[PDB]
């Protein structure tokens, strides 16, 4: 599974 | 324009406003698909929260 996008 | 997606991978929430979901859940966009975090509603679990756009594909 990929890393998350830049967080909120 | 796509408003229904399917989870490709399990996602565990990382903050409380995230939506946790399992692979294979259908996820309905509540508002829009701008940016990387989408407010979505699981058609499987009924839960609502933000999902990471790279974890889902259009329900094809």
């Amino acid at each position: 599974a990929p890393p998350i996008p830049p967080p909120r | 324009s796509h408003m229904t997606f399917v989870a490709l991978y399990d996602y565990e929430s990382r903050t409380e406003t995230d939506l946790s979901f399992k692979k294979g859940e259908r996820l309905q966009i509540v508002n829009n698909t701008e940016g990387d975090w989408w407010l979505a509603h699981s058609l499987t679990t009924g839960q609502t929260g933000y999902i990471p756009s790279n974890y889902v594909a259009p329900s094809d």
